[PDB]
């Protein structure tokens, strides 16, 4: 993977992607279209 | 033995046929050389840069 070439890690991380997702599902669960 | 090239050595677990000389994965990317001396199978890291 090293050859002349670098590649770079992503900003935001698999476990922040899933707690924003959580996060607006049980928003969408509770209280529905008044939350946006 | 006339074949080339810049890195870090250290030593590999790989098995080798009796009669090979060196290793490569893909694109000419040489990975694995045995010195006659010892008859022992090396290997080859690039040197770190970023
Ligand atoms: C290079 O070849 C020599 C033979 O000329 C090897 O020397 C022998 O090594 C074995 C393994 O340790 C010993 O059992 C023998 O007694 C050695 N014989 C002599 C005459 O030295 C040597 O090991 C080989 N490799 C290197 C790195 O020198």
């Amino acid at each position: 993977k090293f050859n002349g070439l670098t590649v770079l890690p992503p900003l935001l991380t698999d476990e922040m992607i899933a707690q924003y997702t959580s996060a607006l599902l049980a928003g969408t669960i509770t209280s529905g279209w008044t939350f946006g | 033995n006339g074949l080339t090239g810049t890195g870090v050595l250290t030593e590999s677990n790989k098995k080798f046929l009796p009669f090979q000389q060196f290793g490569r994965d893909i694109a000419d990317t040489t990975d694995a050389v045995r010195d006659p001396q010892t008859l022992e199978i090396l290997d080859i890291t690039p040197c770190s840069f970023g």
